[PDB]
């Protein structure tokens, strides 16, 4: 009849609630009317296809801009002193000062400096002109379109796959692994040695000649003959200049370690070794399960032999594999954890690895893009503690899973709860009173009473890799052991020479101050996994409701009866994390960005002192490098930071909008819109109108949404504001 | 509409019904209590769902249970 | 006459009581074989309803 | 709850212990009788201005013993 | 047992408010409440205040049918007094709700039917479950 | 540990005697004898006290010029964590061993809440000492010193 | 007092308050307007007319002299490191 | 050029919210 389609009792709402929420949940395809487990799988493997679509006409875009726009050829003879182009600016509202401002980078027009690190990304690889750019827009575009197709394809009856075909995990992976993961990083591996460290030498190696020019001077032979050191003989020179074949060796594939000393970045020889390395792993792994052929293994039965005798895990993980394959929430939320892991691992190995050329010395983008993939690593996190309760809820069968480990997490649950509230307590107590005992003392003036534990243990992990500071004697610094002879020169000389570089980020010098914010971290993991595994455990029941399995993942409430019964729903636990997972994320974030910039600016003594009480944070972090930021616009003249000043309090407005939706509720609201239907009932002149949907307040999750979206928009978008502004200020 | 049953461990104590203020349930002759009486929930089409009756059970756990379902005008408690 | 005692101390098994497996006494038991739910048991503490009492089906042990 | 017997009772759960506070100054909710209320609030004024009073004294003593108004003067 | 019916009575002084019917009235449903007063006295009514409650049949329009009972609960305290009221739609009807059995619900009477009773007890019930329904049957 | 003792620390040095100099400055608008005197001056004896004190137990300052406390369990600063924790551990414990060795005695009879907001129990019969020996628990725990209500 | 299930409207507030005035009506320069203000009548046809109408902004914007979308000119700043 | 297209970007709101109001009321 109406919107939404796929829920008919949606559909009949005669208010304006069902708008609302036929666009909330227009992605849970479980829940549409007359869903069929075959209409299920194909809808996910469709809108795969569409997210595929996206990404590339995205990918696609970014392409085009920055050779329709952006200099990049300018960028590419001058790395270190000029800014990259995003795109041009076109907006009416503009004034002629900003339209001067923003006028950067030897631009005809006003443009937006990029702090996505493409220009970085895309010269190392090998793309040096704007029509290299334009070939891979139109390619992306192309692969866009064939996404669609395929998406089109799969939906039509005589090419749709089987439930049983998705179902098929066994050769999913085998294909996964030996093709998906390694064959592409092989494939990968080519372009290093074709084009990428050619082009890098200085020969332009492209379609119209790559056929005609060997990567190597030696043929393709040593490496079928077996001798594969021949590639590595002849490396590049440590005064290389990039682009440049001067001091450019012919080796191909090497382990030297360290960084290329100009670029200050990791070597293109040794990343076409490592994905040539990484992809036989791959390859032969994904012939590990059984498919067709006669060979390979059950993943079945390895869940089922793997019983410990005599206790104490039951029966062990025996139709585990059925309750995983034939859920796709368990499926999902097993995905994002172990995507969200490494998306944190991609954070923390690009800021102290920098992989593209000319990265490690654009201090705004290095900022950017690690505070970018923590706050995206974040969100992921809580969403596989999301779906996790809703795999115990929708499609948790209880006996199939009889007495196995997963079904004994649900018979220790208060165990498990309670000494997560003990851990997240403990680490509270101690780290706020740590804290807040050194203002104390700075307060009276003195600072020589403080408590200030040295990190030793993490001291003694950083001695061990190779580092000589302080007096340790441990591995790879020490005076006889396996660990550092086992070097062989290869990747130690050329990466001993890197860890005690007093310039880069690789193993940063760390102390009291440091010690402080990791137990502050610590603090910030422990209380929101609690408070997600709570939401978990306690999503199928507790004492309070035994029966909320049967009221779904996301319900308001079960009323003010027993006491009070408000956010006791799954839904509401992750709610609640979301606000923790920020936090979190929040002092990460800040942490990595201060003793950055302090180290940026050939001071990390203030940070050394300043970090160990909070007022230190206030003033000399937040305070301290406002000052530019908050002058993008001032009532004497008018800067290219004006736009950041205008988000910084455009976030603080979003933040601020969300409190009314978290703390006001609803009944308020919809007792006043009734005087307000009665009103416009009343008027004249208005009264010839009549609205075709009924005002009502908003519901009580959803406002718990809306405003949990506004907390989070303006938490992001003010952080943001200050991470480049202050950081781009500065440089 | 919303959607509300009722569990035969009930004891028949009629506080549910006193309760409501929309009169969706009403008491019924059985046999399984010394009450020899149970609710039921005849007219659901005139539930709130503000689980009035539900915070009147005395009845370890709920015998009345109220489960929001579809939203309709009534259900909404408009009066517009 | 039945199966529990009027001051024998009783387990409960229901799972979804607030005493799922705590102890209680019982108060009486009714005859009448109508009676899904007998057994009357008091509770030394109330659950989240301020109520000490509840009636029980026969399936339960005792200690 | 010391002002109600009922509410005196017996604690079972803490919730006892926040609502004794709450309602302790809640007089029309111990009583019907208007006299009775009104009777207990007029002697609630005679307490405020005792509190008020002493604090006034502290302030004075304060000024005398603890404070640089004469020089300041 | 047979609905008495209402035709007309006469309404209780009042005077006039903003909390009346709008619209849904005239295109959705609204609802009447009718009682019997020994004495012309006075009664709160509720979406305002203060109106003579009148001897006699008296009769009284409202909307969302909770304004009715909520009425209808305060008139059976205070004073001694039954009551009655329906639900009138737009297009004349007469649907006849509460008492209905004639009997209040609160009291339990021999010929009703259960509707909803399930006799598995809270707690037994299942889990999905791909197929229609949500196992509280 | 790239630190250098307390002792041989210019930087910690330094901080004694810039602390001192302003509190010297203060003195000097109250004149000798009177009361804001002493206690300006009686700050100052605190001030090098404290600062001759850290020297001596060691402490071993870092580069900042302030005390860095070792954790590691290094014999030769013992003193900075692990004496005082074996310390905080048995007044913990003690505090855990006599408030639940009260709650258990309670139990039995009488109404329990009742002693619970209002204990004219004090220590019941002689109930605080026995903290004294709480790490004796120890063979409350090979007995019952845990419920097998739930779980083992 | 006056509720009469024989009218519904009356008993609501189905009544056109005094407002409603179904008077008369104007001068002939109707006879005018109606013929030219016919086109617009139409309704569907008249919501392509004015979203194609849109075309206006796009000329307008294509031809503009005095918006801001020169520097005018000036020596941009280097700036913080060049 | 690039001065013709962010209004289309402007007028497809205005195209889109149009559509999608019919379709909601319907
Ligand atoms: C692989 C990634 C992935 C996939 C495929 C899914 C898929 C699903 N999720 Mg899940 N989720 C994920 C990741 C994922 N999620 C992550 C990472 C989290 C952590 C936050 C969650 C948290 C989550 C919750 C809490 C829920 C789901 C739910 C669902 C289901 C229905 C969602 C829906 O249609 O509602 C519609 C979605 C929208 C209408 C989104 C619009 C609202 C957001 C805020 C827009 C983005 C913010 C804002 C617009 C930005 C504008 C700012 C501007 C100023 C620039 C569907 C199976 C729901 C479910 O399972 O049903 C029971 C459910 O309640 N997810
Ligand atoms: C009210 C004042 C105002 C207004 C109206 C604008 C308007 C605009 N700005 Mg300006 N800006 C402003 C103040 C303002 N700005 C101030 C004070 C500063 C600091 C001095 C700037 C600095 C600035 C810069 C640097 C740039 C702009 C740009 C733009 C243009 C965006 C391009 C676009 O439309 O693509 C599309 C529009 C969007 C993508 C917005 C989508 C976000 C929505 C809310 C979320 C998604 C909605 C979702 C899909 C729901 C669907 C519903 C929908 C289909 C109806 C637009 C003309 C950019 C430009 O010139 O374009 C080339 C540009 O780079 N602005
Ligand atoms: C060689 C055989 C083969 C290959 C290449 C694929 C490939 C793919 N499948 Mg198919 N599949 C196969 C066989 C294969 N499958 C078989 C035999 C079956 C069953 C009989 C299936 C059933 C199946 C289903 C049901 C689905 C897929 C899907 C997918 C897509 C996964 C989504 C994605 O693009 O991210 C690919 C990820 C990578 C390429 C990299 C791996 C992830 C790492 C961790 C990222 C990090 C890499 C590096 C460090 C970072 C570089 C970043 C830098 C470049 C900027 C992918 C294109 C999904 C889909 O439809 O697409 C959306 C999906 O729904 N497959
Ligand atoms: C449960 C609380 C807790 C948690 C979650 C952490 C977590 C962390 N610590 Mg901290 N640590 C703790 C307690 C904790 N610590 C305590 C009580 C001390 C002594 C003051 C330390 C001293 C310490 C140092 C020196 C360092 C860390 C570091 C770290 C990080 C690396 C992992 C590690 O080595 O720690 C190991 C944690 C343990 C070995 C203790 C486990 C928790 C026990 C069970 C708490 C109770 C022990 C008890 C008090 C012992 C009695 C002492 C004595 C009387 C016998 C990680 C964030 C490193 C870091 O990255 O610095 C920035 C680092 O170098 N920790
Ligand atoms: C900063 C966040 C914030 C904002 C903007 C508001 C705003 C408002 N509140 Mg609220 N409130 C908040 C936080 C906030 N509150 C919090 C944290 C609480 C908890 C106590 C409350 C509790 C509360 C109560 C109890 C009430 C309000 C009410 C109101 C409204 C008063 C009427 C009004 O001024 O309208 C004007 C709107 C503004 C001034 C907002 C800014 C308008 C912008 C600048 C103009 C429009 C921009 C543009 C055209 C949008 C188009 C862009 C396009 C792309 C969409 C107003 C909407 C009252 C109300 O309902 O109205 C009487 C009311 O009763 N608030
Ligand atoms: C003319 C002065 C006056 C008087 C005589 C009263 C009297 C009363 N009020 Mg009222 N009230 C007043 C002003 C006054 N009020 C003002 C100005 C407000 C607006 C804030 C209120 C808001 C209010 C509410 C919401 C309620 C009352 C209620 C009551 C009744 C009993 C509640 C009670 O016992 O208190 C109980 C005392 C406490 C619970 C103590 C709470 C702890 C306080 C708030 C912390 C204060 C912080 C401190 C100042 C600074 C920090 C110190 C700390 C760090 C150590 C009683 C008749 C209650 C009632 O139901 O009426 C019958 C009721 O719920 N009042
Ligand atoms: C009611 C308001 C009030 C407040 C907030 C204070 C607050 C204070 N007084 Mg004052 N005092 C007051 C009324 C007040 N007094 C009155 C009415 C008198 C006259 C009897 C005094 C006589 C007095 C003397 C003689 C002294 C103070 C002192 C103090 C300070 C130390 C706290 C203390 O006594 O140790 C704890 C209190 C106890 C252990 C007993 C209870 C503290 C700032 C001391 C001071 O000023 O320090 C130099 C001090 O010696 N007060
Ligand atoms: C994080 C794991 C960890 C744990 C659980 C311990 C635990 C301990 N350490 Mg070790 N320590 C560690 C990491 C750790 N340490 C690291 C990374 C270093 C290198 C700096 C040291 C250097 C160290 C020294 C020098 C000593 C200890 C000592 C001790 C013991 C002190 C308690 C005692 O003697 O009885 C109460 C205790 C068993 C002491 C010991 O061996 O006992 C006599 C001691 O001499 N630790
Ligand atoms: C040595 C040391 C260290 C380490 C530590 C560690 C690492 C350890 C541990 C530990 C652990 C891992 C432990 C565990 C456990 C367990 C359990 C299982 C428990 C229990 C308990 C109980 C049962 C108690 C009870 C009680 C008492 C007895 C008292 C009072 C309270 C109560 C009453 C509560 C560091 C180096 C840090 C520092 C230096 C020293
Ligand atoms: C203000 C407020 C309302 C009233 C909110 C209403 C009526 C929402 C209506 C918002 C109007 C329509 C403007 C919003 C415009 C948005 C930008 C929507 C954009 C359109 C799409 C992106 C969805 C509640 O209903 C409520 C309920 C529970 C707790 C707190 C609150 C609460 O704080
Ligand atoms: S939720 Fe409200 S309307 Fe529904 S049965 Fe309970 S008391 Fe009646
Ligand atoms: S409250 Fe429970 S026991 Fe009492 S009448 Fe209602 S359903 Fe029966």
């Amino acid at each position: 009849l109406r919107i939404p389609r796929f829920s008919q009792g949606l559909a009949q709402d005669p208010t304006t609630r069902r708008i609302w929420f036929g666009i909330a949940t227009a992605h849970d395809f479980e829940s549409h009317d007359d869903i069929t487990e075959g209409r299920l799988y194909q809808n996910i493997f469709a809108s795969h296809f569409g997210q595929l679509a996206i990404i590339f006409l995205w990918t696609s875009g970014n392409l085009f801009h920055v050779a329709w726009q952006g200099n990049f050829e300018a960028w590419v003879q001058d790395p270190f002193h000029v800014r990259p182009i995003a795109h041009a600016i076109w907006d009416p509202h503009f004034g002629q000062p900003a339209v001067e401002a923003f006028t950067r980078g030897g631009a005809l027009g006003p443009v937006n400096n990029a702090y996505s690190g493409v220009y970085q990304w895309w010269y190392t690889i090998g793309l040096r002109t704007n029509e290299d750019l334009y070939t891979g827009a139109i390619f992306l575009l192309f692969l866009s379109f064939i996404s669609l197709l395929a998406g089109w394809l799969h939906l039509q009856p005589k090419w749709k796959p089987s439930v049983s075909w998705f179902k098929n995990a066994e050769s999913r992976l085998n294909h996964h692994l030996s093709g998906l993961f390694g064959v592409s990083s092989l494939a990968w591996a080519g372009h290093l040695v074709h084009v990428a460290i050619p082009g890098s030498r200085g020969e332009y190696v492209r379609w119209n000649n790559f056929l005609d020019v060997l990567p190597y001077p030696q043929g393709l032979g040593p490496l079928l003959t077996g001798q594969w050191n021949l590639y590595a003989q002849n490396p590049s020179s440590s005064n290389h200049l990039f682009g440049t074949t001067q001091g450019a060796g012919t080796a191909i594939l090497t382990i030297l370690g360290g960084f290329h000393p100009q670029t200050q970045s990791l070597w293109l020889t040794d990343m076409a070794h490592h994905h040539l390395a990484i992809a036989f792993l791959f390859l032969i792994g994904g012939l590990m399960y059984r498919t067709n052929f006669g060979i390979g293994h059950s993943i079945k039965y390895i869940l089922e032999a793997h019983i410990p005798p005599g206790g104490r895990l039951g029966r062990g993980h025996k139709g585990l594999y059925d309750t995983i394959n034939n859920s796709i929430h368990f499926q999902l939320g097993l995905a994002l954890a172990s995507l969200g892991v490494i998306t944190s691992l991609v954070a923390q190995h690009m800021y102290s690895l920098p992989a593209y050329a000319f990265i490690a010395q654009d201090f705004t983008t290095q900022a950017a893009l690690y505070t970018h993939h923590q706050y995206i690593a974040g969100f992921i996190m809580t969403g596989a503690f999301a779906h996790g309760p809703i795999f115990f809820i929708r499609d948790y069968n209880p006996e199939q899973n009889a007495d196995n480990v997963l079904a004994r997490m649900l018979e220790h649950k208060e165990a498990i709860i309670s000494h997560l509230s003990w851990a997240s307590l403990f680490l509270g107590f101690h780290t706020l009173g740590l804290y807040v005992h050194n203002d104390v003392m700075l307060a009276f003036g003195t600072p020589e009473k403080q408590i200030l534990i040295e990190p030793i243990f993490a001291q003694w992990i950083q001695s061990a890799h190779g580092k000589t500071s302080y007096g340790f004697d441990v591995l790879l610094s020490s005076t006889n052991s396996p660990a550092l002879n086992a070097g062989r020169s290869i990747w130690l000389p050329g990466w001993l020479n890197a860890i005690n570089e007093n310039s880069n980020s690789l193993f940063l010098t760390i102390g009291p101050g440091d010690f402080l914010v990791h137990h502050a971290i610590a603090l910030g993991l422990h209380t929101t996994t609690l408070i997600l595994v709570k939401g978990a455990l306690d999503a199928r029941g507790s004492k309070l409701m035994p029966d909320k399995k049967d009221f779904g993942y996301s319900f308001p409430c079960d009323g003010p009866g027993r006491g009070g019964t408000c956010d006791i729903s799954a839904w509401d636990d992750f709610y609640l994390a979301v606000f923790w997972m920020l936090n979190t994320i929040g002092w990460v974030t800040f942490y990595w960005h201060w003793k950055h910039i302090t180290l940026w600016q050939g001071n990390v003594s203030q940070f050394n002192e300043s970090s160990t009480y909070l007022m230190g944070w206030l003033r000399d972090y937040l305070w301290l490098n406002s000052s530019q930021l908050i002058n993008g616009y001032t009532p004497l003249v008018c800067n290219s930071l004006s736009v950041w000043a205008w988000m910084f309090l455009f976030g603080h407005l979003v933040w601020a909008t969300g409190f009314m939706f978290l703390i006001s509720w609803r009944g308020y609201w919809q007792e006043l819109i009734e005087t307000l239907a009665w009103a416009h009932e009343r008027t004249p002149l208005a009264n010839l109108i009549r609205w075709r949907d009924k005002p009502v307040a908003l519901s009580i999750v959803q406002a718990r949404l809306v405003g949990l979206v506004h907390f989070s928009v303006g938490y992001i978008f003010t952080y943001a504001a200050f991470l480049i502004a202050s950081t781009s200020g500065k440089f | 509409s919303h959607s509300v049953k009722i569990y035969d461990t009930c004891i028949g104590c009629t506080q549910c019904v006193r309760a409501c203020p929309t009169d969706v349930l009403e008491m019924i002759p059985w046999g399984g209590c010394k009450a020899k009486q149970i609710a039921s929930a005849p007219r659901t089409e005139d539930c709130v769902g503000c689980k009035r009756c539900e915070s009147a059970c005395p009845t370890d756990f709920l015998s009345v249970r109220v489960y929001l379902w579809h939203e309709t005008t009534r259900s909404m408690g408009l009066a517009y | 006459p039945i199966g529990p005692k009027r001051g024998a101390k009783v387990k409960i098994l229901r799972q979804e009581s607030y005493w799922y497996k705590g102890t209680g006494s019982v108060v009486t038991v009714d005859q009448d074989p109508n009676t899904r739910y007998p057994v009357v048991v008091r509770f030394n503490k109330v659950n989240y309803a301020n109520v000490s009492t509840n009636n029980y089906a026969l399936d339960e042990v005792e200690e | 709850g010391h002002f109600s017997r009922t509410i005196a009772k017996g604690p079972d759960t803490t919730t006892w212990i926040w609502n004794l506070h709450a309602d302790a100054h809640d007089f029309d909710s111990h009583t019907s009788d208007l006299e009775e209320i009104s009777r207990k609030v007029f002697s609630a004024h005679f307490g405020q201005l005792s509190i008020i009073f002493l604090w006034l004294s502290g302030m004075y003593f304060h000024g005398a013993r603890f404070s640089n108004y004469e020089a300041w003067l | 047992t047979p609905p008495e019916l209402d035709p007309n009575t006469p309404s209780p002084i009042f005077g006039g408010s903003t909390g009346g019917l709008l619209r849904k009235a005239q295109v959705e449903e609204f609802y009447v409440i009718t009682w019997e007063s020994p004495k012309e006295q006075i009664f709160e009514m509720p979406t305002g205040g203060a109106a003579i409650m009148r001897e006699g049949p008296n009769l009284l329009k409202l909307a969302r049918k909770e304004q009715c009972l909520a009425l209808g609960t305060r008139l059976r305290s205070k004073y001694k007094i039954k009551y009655q009221f329906y639900r009138v739609f737009p297009s004349g009807e007469v649907q006849y709700l509460h008492p209905k059995d004639g009997v209040y619900p609160e009291k339990v009477n021999p010929g009703r039917q259960g509707v909803g009773v399930n006799f598995r007890s809270i707690g037994k019930n299942v889990s999905p479950i791909e197929v229609k329904f949500t196992g509280k049957q | 540990s790239g630190l250098t003792p307390c002792k041989e620390s210019k930087q910690f040095a330094k901080r004694e005697k810039q602390s001192i100099k302003k509190l010297e400055s203060s003195l000097k608008i109250y004149a000798a004898d009177s009361a804001p005197a002493l206690a300006i001056n009686a700050t100052i004896e605190k001030t090098k006290r404290r600062f001759d004190n850290y020297a001596k137990q060691g402490l071993l300052c870092g580069a900042d010029g302030l005390p860095h406390l070792i954790v590691s369990g290094d014999q030769r600063h013992w003193g900075e964590f692990i004496t005082p924790g074996i310390l905080f551990l048995y007044i913990a414990g003690w505090i855990g061993w006599v408030g639940r060795s009260y709650l258990i005695a309670i139990r039995d009879e009488k109404k329990p809440t009742q002693k619970e907001i209002i204990i004219d129990v004090p220590l019941a019969s002689r109930l605080v000492f026995r903290g004294f020996s709480w790490p004796i628990a120890a063979y409350r725990e090979l007995l019952n010193g845990e419920l097998v209500a739930k779980d083992v | 007092y006056f509720d009469l299930e024989d009218i519904g409207n009356t008993t609501g507030q189905w009544d056109l308050y005094g407002s409603d005035a179904p008077s008369p009506y104007s001068p002939l320069q109707s006879k005018f307007f109606e013929t030219f203000a016919a086109p617009f009548t139409k309704r569907g046809l008249l919501l392509k007319f004015l979203i194609l109408g849109g075309g206006s902004t796009l000329a307008y914007f294509s031809t503009t002299a005095s918006g801001d979308i020169l520097p005018i000119v000036k020596g941009p700043q280097l700036p913080p490191k060049l | 050029p690039s001065l013709f297209v962010p209004l289309v970007g402007l007028l497809f709101p205005a195209v889109a919210m149009a559509s999608l109001f019919l379709h909601v009321e319907k």
